[PDB]
Protein backbone atom coordinates (compact mmCIF):
# COMPACT_ATOMS: atom_id res chain seq x y z
CA UNK A 1 0.00 0.00 0.00
CA UNK A 2 1.41 3.32 -0.57
CA UNK A 3 0.26 6.41 0.89
CA UNK A 4 2.04 9.84 -0.23
CA UNK A 5 5.20 8.51 -1.41
CA UNK A 6 5.55 6.26 1.30
CA UNK A 7 5.52 1.91 0.56
CA UNK A 8 3.87 -0.57 4.01
CA UNK A 9 3.90 -3.81 2.83
CA UNK A 10 1.13 -6.02 5.14
CA UNK A 11 0.87 -9.80 5.73
CA UNK A 12 -2.48 -10.92 3.73
CA UNK A 13 -3.34 -14.44 5.59
CA UNK A 14 -6.11 -15.30 3.40
CA UNK A 15 -4.38 -14.80 -0.23
CA UNK A 16 -3.62 -17.52 -2.71
CA UNK A 17 -0.79 -18.29 -5.17
CA UNK A 18 -2.24 -21.00 -8.23
CA UNK A 19 0.71 -23.39 -9.28
CA UNK A 20 0.78 -26.33 -11.70
CA UNK A 21 3.48 -28.57 -13.63
CA UNK A 22 2.72 -29.89 -16.99
CA UNK A 23 3.31 -33.15 -17.34
CA UNK A 24 2.33 -33.71 -20.98
CA UNK A 25 4.60 -31.09 -22.35
CA UNK A 26 1.30 -28.85 -23.87
CA UNK A 27 2.64 -25.45 -23.81
CA UNK A 28 5.47 -24.24 -25.40
CA UNK A 29 8.72 -25.24 -23.67
CA UNK A 30 11.19 -22.92 -22.96
CA UNK A 31 13.66 -24.38 -21.43
CA UNK A 32 16.73 -26.28 -22.39
CA UNK A 33 17.37 -22.43 -24.19
CA UNK A 34 19.65 -21.67 -21.43
CA UNK A 35 18.29 -18.20 -20.21
CA UNK A 36 18.86 -16.71 -16.51
CA UNK A 37 16.75 -16.85 -13.82
CA UNK A 38 17.88 -20.39 -12.26
CA UNK A 39 18.63 -21.08 -8.85
CA UNK A 40 21.43 -19.00 -7.31
CA UNK A 41 24.69 -20.92 -7.12
CA UNK A 42 25.28 -19.78 -3.43
CA UNK A 43 22.63 -20.76 -1.60
CA UNK A 44 22.40 -17.98 0.97
CA UNK A 45 20.97 -15.82 -1.93
CA UNK A 46 17.51 -14.77 -2.69
CA UNK A 47 16.65 -14.61 -6.42
CA UNK A 48 13.07 -13.31 -8.22
CA UNK A 49 11.13 -15.94 -10.64
CA UNK A 50 11.44 -14.76 -14.02
CA UNK A 51 8.14 -14.12 -16.62
CA UNK A 52 7.11 -16.88 -18.88
CA UNK A 53 6.62 -16.43 -22.18
CA UNK A 54 5.95 -17.92 -25.80
CA UNK A 55 7.01 -16.54 -29.16
CA UNK A 56 5.21 -18.41 -32.14
CA UNK A 57 5.10 -18.20 -36.08
CA UNK A 58 4.89 -14.86 -37.93
CA UNK A 59 3.89 -14.07 -41.40
CA UNK A 60 4.91 -11.83 -44.65
CA UNK A 61 2.76 -8.90 -44.38
CA UNK A 62 3.70 -6.15 -47.02
CA UNK A 63 6.95 -4.66 -45.26
CA UNK A 64 6.11 -6.40 -42.05
CA UNK A 65 7.48 -9.89 -41.32
CA UNK A 66 5.46 -9.67 -38.24
CA UNK A 67 2.40 -10.40 -39.07
CA UNK A 68 0.53 -12.85 -37.03
CA UNK A 69 -0.31 -16.22 -39.26
CA UNK A 70 -3.40 -18.43 -39.49
CA UNK A 71 -1.78 -20.95 -37.45
CA UNK A 72 -0.26 -19.15 -34.71
CA UNK A 73 -1.37 -20.44 -31.59
CA UNK A 74 -2.74 -18.79 -28.10
CA UNK A 75 -2.11 -20.51 -25.13
CA UNK A 76 -4.37 -19.70 -21.93
CA UNK A 77 -2.96 -20.98 -19.06
CA UNK A 78 -5.57 -20.84 -16.62
CA UNK A 79 -7.44 -23.57 -19.02
CA UNK A 80 -4.66 -26.37 -17.18
CA UNK A 81 -6.11 -27.68 -13.97
CA UNK A 82 -3.71 -25.78 -11.43
CA UNK A 83 -3.42 -25.65 -8.04
CA UNK A 84 -4.42 -22.88 -5.41
CA UNK A 85 -2.09 -22.95 -2.13
CA UNK A 86 -2.82 -20.69 0.79
CA UNK A 87 -0.10 -19.88 3.05
CA UNK A 88 -0.36 -23.29 5.26
CA UNK A 89 -0.43 -25.96 2.13
CA UNK A 90 2.61 -27.00 -0.04
CA UNK A 91 3.22 -28.83 -3.08
CA UNK A 92 4.93 -31.55 -4.27
CA UNK A 93 6.01 -33.49 -7.38
CA UNK A 94 8.47 -36.07 -8.64
CA UNK A 95 9.78 -37.62 -11.18
CA UNK A 96 11.86 -40.15 -13.32
CA UNK A 97 14.38 -39.93 -16.35
CA UNK A 98 14.29 -42.29 -19.14
CA UNK A 99 17.18 -44.06 -19.58
CA UNK A 100 19.60 -41.98 -21.16
CA UNK A 101 23.75 -43.16 -22.39
CA UNK A 102 26.09 -41.86 -19.76
CA UNK A 103 28.15 -38.22 -20.29
CA UNK B 1 8.50 -39.63 -52.60
CA UNK B 2 6.54 -39.97 -48.47
CA UNK B 3 5.16 -43.09 -47.24
CA UNK B 4 6.33 -46.37 -45.20
CA UNK B 5 9.62 -47.63 -45.56
CA UNK B 6 8.97 -51.49 -44.66
CA UNK B 7 11.45 -53.95 -44.70
CA UNK B 8 9.07 -56.72 -45.40
CA UNK B 9 6.41 -54.79 -47.50
CA UNK B 10 3.10 -56.40 -48.80
CA UNK B 11 3.25 -59.10 -50.67
CA UNK B 12 2.95 -58.50 -54.62
CA UNK B 13 0.04 -60.93 -55.82
CA UNK B 14 0.65 -62.29 -59.82
CA UNK B 15 -2.01 -63.87 -61.71
CA UNK B 16 -2.49 -65.30 -65.48
CA UNK B 17 -4.68 -66.55 -67.59
CA UNK B 18 -3.73 -70.49 -68.01
CA UNK B 19 -3.31 -71.15 -71.42
CA UNK B 20 -5.38 -73.43 -73.58
CA UNK B 21 -4.53 -74.64 -76.82
CA UNK B 22 -6.18 -74.65 -79.96
CA UNK B 23 -7.07 -77.86 -81.94
CA UNK B 24 -3.41 -80.14 -82.19
CA UNK B 25 -2.44 -81.61 -85.57
CA UNK B 26 -2.86 -85.66 -85.76
CA UNK B 27 0.60 -86.47 -86.69
CA UNK B 28 2.96 -85.74 -83.45
CA UNK B 29 5.14 -83.01 -83.55
CA UNK B 30 7.78 -81.68 -81.20
CA UNK B 31 8.03 -78.58 -81.45
CA UNK B 32 6.28 -75.54 -78.87
CA UNK B 33 2.37 -75.13 -79.67
CA UNK B 34 2.48 -72.20 -81.38
CA UNK B 35 -1.39 -71.26 -81.23
CA UNK B 36 -3.85 -70.79 -78.36
CA UNK B 37 -7.35 -70.07 -77.25
CA UNK B 38 -8.18 -66.71 -77.20
CA UNK B 39 -9.79 -65.62 -74.04
CA UNK B 40 -9.75 -63.23 -70.91
CA UNK B 41 -11.01 -63.28 -67.27
CA UNK B 42 -12.20 -60.50 -65.12
CA UNK B 43 -13.93 -60.50 -61.67
CA UNK B 44 -13.87 -58.62 -58.28
CA UNK B 45 -11.37 -57.96 -55.65
CA UNK B 46 -11.56 -56.63 -52.01
CA UNK B 47 -8.99 -54.96 -49.53
CA UNK B 48 -9.22 -54.19 -45.56
CA UNK B 49 -6.87 -52.65 -43.84
CA UNK B 50 -6.58 -52.12 -40.18
CA UNK B 51 -5.26 -48.50 -39.18
CA UNK B 52 -3.60 -47.42 -36.22
CA UNK B 53 -4.26 -43.40 -35.41
CA UNK B 54 -2.82 -41.48 -32.91
CA UNK B 55 -5.22 -38.74 -30.94
CA UNK B 56 -5.18 -35.10 -30.48
CA UNK B 57 -5.07 -33.91 -27.46
CA UNK B 58 -3.87 -29.64 -27.65
CA UNK B 59 -4.72 -27.32 -25.27
CA UNK B 60 -4.65 -24.19 -27.59
CA UNK B 61 -6.87 -21.39 -27.32
CA UNK B 62 -7.72 -20.28 -30.12
CA UNK B 63 -9.40 -22.21 -33.45
CA UNK B 64 -6.64 -24.17 -35.84
CA UNK B 65 -6.76 -24.49 -39.85
CA UNK B 66 -9.32 -27.38 -41.18
CA UNK B 67 -9.54 -28.81 -44.52
CA UNK B 68 -12.87 -27.64 -46.04
CA UNK B 69 -14.54 -27.22 -49.05
CA UNK B 70 -14.58 -24.53 -51.50
CA UNK B 71 -16.72 -21.92 -50.90
CA UNK B 72 -17.90 -21.08 -54.46
CA UNK B 73 -21.03 -22.46 -56.04
CA UNK B 74 -19.20 -24.17 -58.93
CA UNK B 75 -20.50 -25.98 -62.34
CA UNK B 76 -19.58 -29.54 -60.82
CA UNK B 77 -19.68 -30.67 -57.17
CA UNK B 78 -15.98 -31.32 -55.80
CA UNK B 79 -15.08 -34.76 -55.89
CA UNK B 80 -17.88 -35.80 -58.41
CA UNK B 81 -18.53 -36.99 -61.40
CA UNK B 82 -19.67 -34.30 -64.48
CA UNK B 83 -22.25 -34.08 -67.23
CA UNK B 84 -20.58 -37.17 -68.96
CA UNK B 85 -19.86 -39.51 -65.95
CA UNK B 86 -16.20 -38.65 -65.29
CA UNK B 87 -14.69 -38.63 -61.20
CA UNK B 88 -12.41 -36.02 -61.16
CA UNK B 89 -10.39 -34.70 -57.83
CA UNK B 90 -10.17 -31.50 -58.37
CA UNK B 91 -7.07 -31.14 -56.05
CA UNK B 92 -4.32 -32.84 -53.63
CA UNK B 93 -4.63 -33.07 -49.90
CA UNK B 94 -2.15 -33.45 -47.53
CA UNK B 95 -2.42 -34.09 -44.05
CA UNK B 96 -1.22 -31.44 -42.04
CA UNK B 97 -3.11 -28.96 -41.36
CA UNK B 98 -3.50 -29.46 -36.68
CA UNK B 99 -0.07 -27.87 -35.42
CA UNK B 100 1.83 -29.16 -32.44
CA UNK B 101 3.98 -27.77 -30.58
CA UNK B 102 8.08 -27.85 -31.91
Amino acid sequence: TTTDGTKTIANNLTSTVQVFADTEHQLPYILGSAHEGCMPPFPADVFMLPQYGYLTLNGPGSNNNNLSTPSSAFYCLEYFPSQMLRTGNNFVFTYEFEKVPFH
Amino acid sequence: MGGFGLKNPPPQILIKNTPVPADPPTQFSSQKINSFITQYSTGQMTVEIEWELRKENSKRWNPEIQYTANFNNSANAQFSVNNNGLYIEDRTIGTRYLTHTL
